[PDB]
RNA sequence: AGAGAAAUCAAGGCAGUU
RNA sequence: GACUGCCUGUUUUUGCU
């Protein structure tokens, strides 16, 4: 396989260029993935308006298939960005040009990256609303889990359950016992178009999604299950109730 | 540091292996654990077995290729009690147990077979029943190095307590650090004072009843001249016909004449031709000119080093510390008038927001309640000026490129429903590189005035515009505007949040209490109005609100956030009394003294003061 | 200000929205912040005495003092020994789960506690570079510090890390020997992976070596030393404030006792600092048992709170929980260090007292000419000034609240009490207002033994209960929202579209879900935020956006494309895309073609991201919008350049690489956190053999790929 | 000038030349 | 001095808990 080759080649090149970095411990990866100078959450808001309209204004890593010039118009530039080794600035155009004539993905892999979105909006319509009654409510703060979750695990054994869904053969047998057998198959199911080592950045925090129960505070009337709890924020207040059925 | 029998390699790969500086005896726990794998190396010298090697190390070892050596061999290990090494030969996985009684066999775990050794060099017997005699020699060569230089150390008290349980968690301040760390504290690290533990009684002081509100000190002085970006309440469009912008530009510039009513000296009447120039070149095509000589005035170019360089050659002969005055200002008749005017009903709706969408029957109640919201707020001269802020900061903060060296025109210029072009004004952004928030942008705006004062217009300059037979006031200021407030000016239609939360909640409530939404009460609602209690409809009260937040927003500065943070509780003071509650303060108590620091020259500060000053104090 | 109060239908407190003016401009800072900062470190010298005498006090190290010198009628700075061995001792036998919780902290979570949970922090001072650099940057260079004058490898640890900054201050002398680029203003281009009609260039930089050299004092100095700043933005006060930020060598001793503080406050009743603590004060105003009884309800601030607080006395509270529990001599000798630097703290002062000379003013140090600070000129350390007694700034919240509480805990005091930092509530149910008046009194005494300092004109009591305020929350028989502390959030953000509208939505619907927005409320603010959004990212009126769509036929099928909205009221908590696709406003081809994985603009982030409204408490927020092409992120900011310390780009690239290779052998860092004991070369050359080996290939194969790893 | 409020902005640096 | 070009608009000592 050429991928293999890659890595290796990718590896050869790292060592060459950051011998010192190579240098370090794996335990620092923790500190050392977030290693910026860049500033960008403080204070974004009051920078936006002037920031999309500057010229160059968007981070777009270079590829073949945005062409430099497109109807006289410059989409990007030939300088890589500042403080980046696989990334350069673009025009803000080239979302708007990609989503025209950019390159398609396959069917299969919208319906992984658009799962749990795609069943909280079937969740959402696929409910029959009862009719607003208004009165004096009461609502009470509760902890209850946000949305619905596929299946019920510990959040303590979260960890151990995605790593038998995205790298199996790289866990000990502990993990293998802490770990939720029977939400292990239908996240592998509904994941395996986006299994590969391009999206299992973005494979991972949606499976969590599916998964994962957050407890939090929210306003109710009568007693929230899991799926009447996403949709708290119309379904009850201080002044109307809606019954779900 | 490294021990001269263990190996470098041994050592560089235990130097992570666990975190030996935290652990008692960590070195020595260190050297023992190389001990260890250096045995379980000297087992699997180049013996092999088949085509592999006998044993495979399993201690030191990346899990991952742990795993798969053991799924090749069919086994699986936890992690917790993992084996040391595995013999392919006999099935079995081995363990090094250096102790010292070599008498107690006693198989410490069922999944591998242990080997202990005496530390002195010789094997319990079943693991020299299972070991070839070479590795025997090696381990006794090994052993005798390591011992002896154990006894050149005096380390087997440690050696032993090592060998006998698990490691203990530690850490540990040395002797000069602890010498500087109590430079500056009478303890020392673990603080031990000789007393003895005790609530001691002290005298207080007496709680006093708040039997009447404070009264705020009205100030005194010149009254508040008006300080805001834009004209508020005394602005007025230009009806231009309908097109673009630039034909509407074109025509205010080619079928008008400028003449001078009123100079200010803040502002010279010589940068009209600015505005002129500015006019022509945006009427032309170009929204940005170039730099004429009018330029330096109306926009304050280099106008930091001249200031310094007059400061520079009149100086005194003291250096004195800074001290600033603020001056003192009273409350300007202008306030009310501002406030009459802003609440005068206009021809169309002057907020247009795109609907969301409906898809439930909840959502079509939050989109009505919203809708005559905006009905009864839009039509409304209050409304007109929101709008025309909005378009002014959006256009001015828009084309601020932030790094610019030539003057930017940004038309004010807003759509009746008949698509005529309405012409506010026009700013004009000047030569800029504000970096930090506190860096002001120049600016000179032109703006369509009502009617001039002397009294609220200081600065201004006015001029006669002449437009198809109809008279205008063209006022027109030097100003510099930084780039935080023309950001949150840009999201000025927010102050219709606040008035809208009000109406709600009287809405919802009375739908509440009758079991239905109406979406048509107009309910009267009771006011201290001239000293005296009358009631209005909560369509002029949300207009107020709304006009009163408005001339809020403009005017928020540091005296303004202090008073309204400090007047809560004055005002929660005040609703407690009008329950028929008590209200008691400790001793050196004066809330009123947090809010009259505040009062300084904000004209809104004063006027919410004087309403203050019009309720009544005692409840009764 | 009488239209504020209504006298029918609502009350004036429903009306406390109305007092707040928060669309306009924050209040920010200008200048110089010397003069506040000589004058945050001279109230504490002030109130030490009941007769003011900052010549005498500046010889108190500890700031323990008698009872018959605490100042009942004026703030007094300072504590009572024996009262807060005392009152750490009453807190102790009560709450006695909590502190069982704590020892459990402390023998298990403790000890697994790492060091690289101080790069999820924000700008930390540099005893390095001497400037604010980003928690990581600042992170990385001290353990590369530490791991080169120590020639020791710092364990993944905090214990690790603390005991290698314990042991550095051993040394008489330390090296960094970092790098630089000489120089910034000759910037170079090569071409990179690109040789083929469309160049592809990057900047290269040279990288010289400079050491800087410590002695044991003047690292110790560094310690202590605590960068200063201007607080921004802050609404509610008149005057302006200063905050500091303590250095990355005392940043992992102040986490430990910070995570203790919480792990006990998320137990205590009386507790309001955590989040997730707010909701028990609605159960105490809902708490309506009174029958016949005085209950009152007492609502204030302390003033000077981090001026009339010693780290001395927060000490003695910890080593009393510590010593009480039953606890190893270096877990006490653990929780100190952090109170035993930050009573020898060295403040840095701005850039000089402003005096003026006629017209012209110059800025010139506090030693320079008289002042209204020459008392503290012996105290002057540099361009630092050292301050024992006071707190400076508020790093200890957590502690500060624990030593309120223990306060609170007495026999003749029978009332609830809500404590957060500063601001707090008290409930008093007695049988006579006498009874009350003297439970008033024993509190604010007793907050002033430890030093709390009630604030005599922000304490507003309510003989009958009801009326309260805590945290700009109003309470009248319930507590009602304040929709005007959400309206500076409503803004859209600066990330990018995608990010912009899923947080705009969640901040509408949590400010929804907390009763501070209701149905009419909420709509307008969302309509509002989609008019922001659309003018914000170049989709209203003729702009090169909509020019570029229109000219390219490209019709606009998003929100921030200018599309008309599709989120309504109920549909707040589902996403653009696909809501979109549901009702048949994306088809298959663009929406095959924005959620490719190939898109060069799209960039990966994380479904928790930084959310501050105004320079106040930091929160999270959930992003759980999909990676489509319209999430990026803006260039990166270029003021870097023509400065020496711009050599942090290439280590920041090659770090990024090294990420990069990492994250494509190693899928499970993303899962948890990274655990191989090693280096990074080790680890990357043993995970390349074992995926070659696992794989499916012919042993020739194998054994040719395996002999280019090199 | 102006913005503004307890002190700042009203451009700032660097290279070469002079 | 200024005077020829280059660079920067959050990274300049300045958004902490
Ligand atoms: N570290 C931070 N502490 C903060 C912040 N905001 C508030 N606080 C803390 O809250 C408290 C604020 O109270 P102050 O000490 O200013 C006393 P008071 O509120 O009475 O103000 P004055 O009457 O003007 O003294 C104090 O402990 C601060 O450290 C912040 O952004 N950071």
């Amino acid at each position: 396989e050429c991928t293999l080759r890659a890595l290796v080649e990718e590896y050869n090149g790292a060592c060459k260029e950051a011998p010192k970095e190579m240098s370090k411990q794996f335990t620092d990866y923790n500190t050392f993935k977030r290693y910026t100078t860049s500033k960008k959450d403080h204070a974004p808001q009051m920078r936006l308006v002037y920031s999309v309209r500057k010229p160059w204004p968007i981070s777009m890593t270079p590829s073949k298939e945005i062409p430099l010039v497109f109807n006289g118009t410059k989409l990007k530039d030939t300088i890589l960005d500042l403080g980046e080794s696989k990334r350069t600035r673009a025009n803000i155009v080239v979302p708007d040009y990609w989503s025209k004539y950019g390159s398609q993905t396959s069917l299969e892999v919208v319906n992984a990256i658009l799962y749990a979105e795609d069943l909280k909006v079937q969740r959402f319509f696929s409910t029959e609303w009862g009719e607003i009654r208004y009165g004096r409510m009461l609502p009470f703060r509760k902890p209850v889990q946000a949305c619905p979750t596929i299946e019920e695990v510990n959040p303590a054994s979260i960890p151990h359950t995605l790593l038998q869904v995205f790298c199996p053969q790289y866990t000990t047998l502990d993990s293998k016992r802490k770990a939720h057998m029977g939400a292990v198959e239908k996240l592998k199911r509904v994941m395996e178009p986006i299994c590969k080592v391009q999206t299992q950045e973005s494979a991972v925090h949606i499976a969590r999604s599916l998964i994962d129960s957050n407890k939090k505070w929210l306003p109710t009337v009568v007693d929230h299950t899991p799926r009447t709890a996403e949709m708290a924020h119309f379904l009850c207040s201080k002044y109307h109730y809606v019954h779900t059925n | 540091d490294r021990p001269d029998h263990i190996d470098s390699r041994v050592w560089e790969l235990s130097e992570t292996q666990e975190d030996w500086i935290t652990q008692v005896h960590g070195h020595v726990r260190r050297v023992v654990e190389c001990w260890k794998y250096t045995i379980c190396c000297l087992i699997s010298n180049m013996h092999t077995h088949r085509g592999a090697p006998q044993y495979d190390v399993f201690k030191w070892q990346d899990r991952s290729t742990i795993e798969w050596i053991c799924s090749k061999k069919k086994v699986q290990y936890p992690e917790r009690d993992t084996p040391d090494l595995y013999d392919n030969e006999r099935a079995v996985a081995y363990k090094v147990l250096l102790v010292s009684d070599l008498s107690d066999h006693s198989p410490t775990s069922g999944i591998y077979h242990d080997l202990a050794f005496n530390l002195e060099g010789e094997a319990e017997e079943s693991c020299a029943l299972v070991l070839r005699g070479s590795q025997l020699q090696d381990i006794k060569g090994f052993l005798c190095r390591a011992l002896e230089w154990v006894v050149s150390n005096n380390l087997t008290q440690e050696v032993v307590e090592t060998i006998s349980g698990e490691a203990k968690l530690q850490f540990s301040v040395g002797t000069t650090f602890r010498t500087l760390l109590k430079r500056d504290t009478d303890w020392d690290v673990i603080p031990t004072p000789r007393v003895e533990p005790n609530v001691p009684r002290i005298e207080g002081r007496r709680w006093t009843q708040m039997k009447k509100l404070p009264l705020l000190k009205e100030k005194e002085g010149p009254p508040s001249p008006w300080r805001a970006l834009l004209l508020g309440a005394d602005s007025e469009y230009i009806v231009c016909p309908p097109g673009t912008d630039q034909e509407a530009i074109s025509w205010i510039h080619s079928q008008s004449e400028i003449e001078c009513i009123r100079e200010s000296k803040s502002t010279p009447a010589s940068v009209i031709t600015c505005l002129t120039s500015s006019l022509q070149s945006f009427a032309e095509g170009n929204p940005v000119r170039s730099r004429i000589h009018e330029d330096i005035i109306a926009f304050g170019i280099n106008k930091k080093q001249e200031k310094k360089q007059s400061a520079s050659s009149s100086a005194s002969g003291e250096w004195k510390r800074a001290e600033y005055q603020v001056e003192e200002m009273s409350l300007p008749p202008w306030v009310e008038e501002e406030m009459v005017l802003l609440r005068s009903d206009q021809e169309d709706n002057w907020i247009e927001l795109e609907k969301n969408a409906i898809y439930t029957e909840v959502d079509g109640v939050a989109e009505g309640l919203v809708d005559k919201y905006i009905e009864i707020v839009g039509r409304t001269k209050v409304a007109s000026v929101i709008e025309k802020w909005q378009i002014a900061a959006t256009r001015t903060f828009s084309q601020l490129h932030t790094d610019r060296s030539r003057i930017t025109a940004c038309p004010i210029i807003t759509r009746d429903p008949s698509g005529n072009c309405q012409f506010w004004g026009m700013v004009l952004l000047g030569p800029h590189h504000v970096k930090r928030d506190t860096d002001n942008a120049p600016l000179l705006i032109a703006e369509i005035m009502g009617e001039d004062t002397e009294e609220k217009y200081p600065k201004h300059s006015v001029f006669s515009l002449k437009v198809e037979e109809k008279q205008f006031l063209l006022s027109l200021k030097i100003t510099s505007f930084s780039r935080n407030k023309l950001y949150t000016f840009s999201n000025i239609r927010r102050v219709l949040i606040q008035p809208a939360s009000i109406y709600s909640q009287v809405v919802l409530s009375r739908a509440a209490e009758n079991n239905s939404l109406n979406l048509e009460v107009n309910p009267e609602i009771q006011l201290y109005l001239e000293g005296a209690q009358r009631g209005m409809t909560l369509y002029q009260w949300v207009r107020m609100i709304l006009c009163l937040e408005f001339l809020m927003a403009i005017y928020n500065n540091p005296q303004m956030e202090g008073f309204l943070a400090n007047m809560r509780r004055l005002h929660m003071s005040r609703h407690a009394m009008m329950e028929r509650r008590q209200v008691f303060l400790p001793f050196g108590s004066r809330p009123e003294d947090k809010v009259n620091e505040c009062i300084i020259n904000n004209p809104i500060v004063a006027y919410l003061a004087k309403g203050w000053n019009s309720m009544p104090n005692v409840y009764y | 200000m009488n239209l504020f109060t209504p006298l029918s239908e609502i009350n004036p407190t429903t009306t406390q929205e109305l007092l707040y003016a928060y669309t306009g401009p924050a209040p920010v800072a200008y200048g110089t912040r010397t003069r506040a900062v000589l004058e945050n470190i001279i109230r504490p010298y002030q109130y030490f005495y009941k007769e003011p005498n900052v010549q005498r006090a500046l010889d108190i190290k500890t700031g323990c003092k008698e009872p018959e010198d605490i100042n009942v009628e004026g703030p007094s700075s300072g504590f009572h020994t024996a009262s807060v061995l005392k009152l750490a001792d009453n807190f102790f036998r009560k709450y006695r789960p909590a502190m069982e919780k704590l020892k459990y902290w402390i023998l298990v979570k403790l000890p697994k506690l790492k060091y690289a949970e101080l790069s999820k922090g924000r700008q930390t001072y540099s005893f390095i570079h001497k400037r604010n650099l980003p928690a990581p940057i600042a992170l990385e260079e001290t353990v590369e510090f530490l791991e080169q004058n120590l020639r020791r490898k710092i364990g993944p640890t905090l214990l690790s890390y603390c005991q290698a900054i314990a042991d550095v201050m051993e040394l008489d002398e330390t090296t960094y020997e970092g790098a630089r680029d000489p120089r910034p203003w000759d910037i170079q281009l090569e071409e990179i992976d690109s040789d083929e009609e469309d160049p592809l260039f990057r900047q290269v930089g040279r990288e010289e070596t400079y050491t800087i050299k410590f002695s044991r004092e003047e690292l110790w100095d560094q310690m202590r030393t605590l960068n200063t700043m201007w607080k921004h933005l802050e609404r509610g006060r008149l005057n302006r404030r200063t905050i500091a930020t303590p250095s990355m060598l005392i940043r992992g001793f102040v986490k430990i006792v910070e995570d203790a503080a919480k792990e006990i406050l998320e137990n205590v009743p009386t507790s309001g600092v955590p989040v997730g603590g707010e909701e028990k004060l609605a159960k105490l105003a809902s708490k309506q048992t009174f029958h016949t009884a005085v209950t009152g309800e007492l609502s204030g601030d302390q003033e000077k709170f981090n001026e009339c607080l010693d780290p001395d006395a927060m000490r003695l509270m910890w080593t009393v929980f510590l010593r009480k529990l039953g606890c190893p001599d270096w877990i006490m000798e653990l929780f100190n260090i952090p109170f035993m630097v930050f009573k020898s703290k060295l403040a840095d002062m701005g850039e000089g007292l402003v005096y003026t000379k006629g017209k012209l003013t110059d800025r010139k140090p506090l030693g320079e000419m008289p002042s209204e600070f020459d008392d503290l000129v012996r105290n002057v350390v540099g361009n630092s000034i050292s301050c024992r007694l006071g707190m400076f700034m508020g790093m200890y919240n957590l502690t500060s609240t624990l030593l309120a509480l223990i306060s609170i805990e007495r026999e003749e005091l029978t009332g609830s009490h809500v404590e957060s930092s500063d601001d707090f509530i008290h409930f008093f149910n007695c049988k006579t207002h006498e009874e009350m008046f003297k439970q008033a009194e024993t509190l604010r005494l007793t907050l002033k033994l430890v030093g709390i300092n009630m604030s005599p004109s922000k304490c507003i009591l309510i003989s009958p209960a009801g009326i309260g305020e805590f945290n700009s929350k109003f309470h009248h028989r319930d507590f009602v929202g304040n929709v005007a502390t959400e309206l500076p959030a409503l803004v859209p953000n600066g990330t990018n579209p995608m990010t912009d509208l899923a947080m705009g939505l969640n901040v509408i619907k949590h400010s929804v879900n907390t009763g501070q927005m209701n149905l009419c409320t909420g709509a307008l603010a969302m309509r509002i935020f989609n008019h922001a959004y659309k003018y914000a990212y170049m989709a209203l009126g003729v702009t090169r956006r909509t020019r570029f769509m229109e000219e390219n036929a490209i019709t606009p099928l998003l929100t921030n494309q200018g599309a008309s909205p599709v989120h309504s009221f109920s549909t707040m908590h589902l996403d653009e895309v696909a809501l979109r696709r549901h009702l048949g406003l994306l088809d298959e081809e663009t929406l095959r073609r924005i959620l490719n994985p190939n898109n060069p603009v799209t960039q990966k982030g994380d479904p928790s991201m930084f959310f501050r409204i105004e320079n106040k408490m930091p929160q999270i927020m959930e992003d759980y919008s999909v990676p489509s092409c319209f999430k990026y992120t803006l260039s990166r900011n270029r003021t870097i350049q023509d400065k020496p310390h711009k050599a942090l780009l290439n280590k920041e690239e090659r770090y990024q690489r090294v990420t990069s290779i990492i994250n494509k052998l190693f899928p499970e860092v993303l899962i948890q956190e990274a655990s191989a004991p090693g280096t990074v070369r080790e680890s990357l050359k043993r995970r390349l053999e074992l995926v070659v080996e696992r794989s499916d290939l012919d042993e020739e194969r194998k054994k040719r790929i395996l002999s280019r790893i090199f």
